[PDB]
């Protein structure tokens, strides 16, 4: 795909693709293994209504 | 730097080239060496002794 930009032109290269899961049962199993540092705070911030 | 391809409603990424310039830093080294007065009197003969 071709369009102009602020310096020159922009080329956008695209490619369509499709995926099929040809498994009868469940063919992928994930599980959480390790724990990193918590992102949030376990503080005391009372909700204001 | 390298670049990855992704689909969906994210803006299409372009690769980025980085240019960096460094400069030198000047230092020095110093050491001393002494000669006594009697040695200077002895070595300044030049064929009189």
């Amino acid at each position: 795909h071709h369009h102009d930009a602020i310096g020159g032109v922009n080329f956008t290269l695209t490619q369509p693709r499709a995926h099929v899961d040809l498994g009868v049962g469940y063919t992928a199993v994930c599980a959480t293994a390790a724990l990193r540092c918590p992102l949030t705070d376990m503080g005391n911030t009372a909700q204001n209504l | 730097q390298p670049m990855i391809a992704r689909d969906g409603p994210h803006p299409v990424d372009q690769p980025v080239h980085n240019y960096m310039v460094k400069r030198i830093h000047k230092r020095s080294l110093s050491a001393a060496f002494a000669i006594a007065s009697e040695a200077l009197s002895l070595l300044s003969n030049t064929y009189v002794d």
